């Protein structure tokens, strides 16, 4: 379930397992030195049969690895206080105001902050000035009869902005 | 080393120990390709009708509309009175009602007969 | 905005649990750790942060002096 | 709780923890390097590096990205995305 | 197309064995296998790896009554122990 391709692969699947087991081993293991010991031990256990030219025995060892992992996880895996699941999970979302607002203000406060609204207005003219031709031509131009991907090409043509960028650029600053 | 994680209606089966994810036939590759294609086209339509600088109103999803019209107005059509429908209807609609009815008859006949004897604690029971 | 970068090749790890666990993993025959990271956790104003009953027995430094003075009171 | 991060500063901190790592050299340690071409180290210790950045700065990066950093400049760019680095 | 899929998904290099028995040295066999089997396979069609499933032994009877036959065949069977256990032997 991922934007790039239809699956992870074998490689990244093993990799995510290694990240999870190392993270759980943090969450199991305090004092950081025995942590470092057991981390090198775990790396050696993956080093034992890294170089199988076989594939089916490798993926079977992957499944038996997942069994001994899920038997040995932690009750509180150590989630960082910025991640979803974690302590924050858009903690300061109280002030994550989208910027389609701030133009519906009374012109007294548009007189209170003048230069900002002048440059914001030329931003919106930058948006609309290159909205129709380049962006919609680049979208209906390149792909197959079905799109069949979730990436999108840049604006390498000559000049102006890559397509469909407004709600990517204009976001909250994640600590206001 | 582990009793292989019996599932439930509550405990979700996680991503790892499926074990159907490791029997990748070509049909699962075909299905994942087409499913990514469907998600690609829907995000394309949505993003183009999401980033229009002239678009004042809301994007007006037919998915939410279709779910709501299925949920409320498309119940009564369609229907047929089956044995399962009629059985569960008269069970979960009439059962608790008639049960609570008999137990309030029983409590009320107790209290009426008991204060008809006069030996109740209504020595001062004014706030009736 | 300045930080002046307290720099590398200074840690030089030697901090006794990390050095001895590289000893034990050396006898194990792996000898490939992450390395000289945590010496800022194992020296400086660190490095024998006091044992637990020391924080409890920390009291009578100024304490017994005041207690003997009040005994004399 | 906000000391300001800056681009020179984040460059220095990331290169400090790469230089502290063992099996590379302080000679051929470039900003525009590769974890695949010229340092030649494997994917495994590459994700050990990703673990070092997550454990220093205090936040996960997802595995949609840990496939595809593979150079220190894009590491600095990606914490510049997560932190939105201007004062 | 299904034939080509089966050929593609199961005629793969690591699972299979070339073995010789007779009056011939291993170097000759290794060199000839090097000169011919260098270049069959080693990678799957987007990692569609066939993998074993340890199935379940049911226990039942199917009886095919067909009386116009001279003799009757019975097969009775129970669980198989497996391979690596010595209960095999």
């Amino acid at each position: 379930f991922l934007p790039s391709a239809a699956y992870l692969t074998h490689q990244q699947k093993v990799l995510q397992l290694y990240k999870r087991a190392l993270r759980h081993l943090e969450s199991r293991c305090v004092h950081r030195d025995k942590y470092r010991y057991f981390a090198c031990l775990l790396r050696a256990r993956f080093d034992e049969h890294k170089n199988e030219k076989d594939m089916v025995k490798a993926t079977q060892l992957l499944r038996e690895a997942e069994k001994e992992f899920w038997h040995g996880q932690h009750p509180q895996p150590y989630i960082f206080p910025e991640s979803p699941g974690g302590t924050s999970y858009e903690r300061y979302e109280c002030y994550k105001v989208p910027e389609w607002c701030l133009d519906d203000w009374h012109p007294s406060e548009k007189a209170m902050y003048p230069d900002y609204f002048a440059k914001r207005e030329q931003w919106k003219k930058l948006r609309r000035e290159s909205w129709e031709r380049e962006v919609k031509q680049l979208q209906e131009e390149t792909p197959v009869g079905g799109p069949r991907t979730e990436a999108l090409p840049p604006a390498r043509k000559q000049g102006d902005l890559p397509p469909l960028w407004w709600h990517i650029v204009t976001r909250p600053r994640e600590r206001p | 080393s582990f009793p292989k994680y019996e599932p439930s209606r509550l405990a979700s089966l996680p991503t790892t120990l499926d074990p159907a994810e490791y029997d990748i036939s070509s049909e699962t590759r075909k299905a994942q390709a087409e499913r990514l294609a469907i998600r690609s086209r829907l995000k394309r339509e949505y993003q183009l009708q999401y980033n229009d600088p002239s678009r004042r109103g809301v994007v007006e999803d037919p998915a939410l509309i279709r779910w709501t019209c299925a949920r409320s107005a498309n119940v009564y059509p369609n229907f047929r009175p089956n044995t399962k429908t009629s059985l569960l209807g008269a069970l979960f609609g009439i059962g608790p009602l008639i049960f609570w009815y008999y137990v309030f008859k029983t409590d009320r006949d107790r209290k009426e007969k008991l204060i008809q004897e006069g030996k109740l604690d209504r020595t001062f029971n004014i706030s009736y | 905005s300045k930080m002046e970068l307290p720099d590398y090749k200074q840690w030089k790890i030697e901090g006794t649990p990390l050095e001895t666990v590289q000893e034990k993993l050396a006898a194990r025959g792996l000898r490939d750790p992450w390395g000289r990271n945590e010496a800022w956790r194992y020296m400086g104003g660190f490095a024998n942060n006091v044992s637990f009953v020391g924080a409890l027995l920390k009291g009578f430094k100024w304490g017994f002096a005041a207690f003997v003075v009040a005994v004399g009171a | 709780d906000a000391p300001p991060l800056t681009l020179e500063g984040i460059k220095d901190r990331v290169l400090y923890v790469l230089k502290l790592y063992d099996k590379i050299d302080p000679e051929k340690l470039s900003v525009n390097s590769h974890f695949m071409k010229d340092l030649g180290l494997d994917s495994l210790d590459q994700v050990e590096i990703i673990m070092a950045m997550e454990d220093e700065f205090g936040f996960e990066i997802p595995d949609i990205d840990a496939e595809k950093l593979m150079c220190p400049q894009e590491i600095v760019d990606y914490i510049a995305d997560k932190k939105d680095v201007y004062e | 197309a299904d034939l080509t899929e089966y050929l593609s998904r199961h005629y793969k290099a690591p699972r299979m064995v070339l073995a010789a028995a007779g009056g011939l040295e291993h170097r000759q066999l290794l060199d000839l296998a090097q000169k011919h089997f260098s270049g069959l396979s080693g990678t799957y069609d987007e990692d569609a790896v066939p993998t074993l499933t340890p199935c379940r032994f049911t226990g039942s009877e199917i009886r095919h009554r067909e009386d116009g036959l001279p003799l009757a065949h019975v097969a009775i069977a129970v669980e198989g122990p497996g391979w690596a256990n010595p209960d095999n032997v």
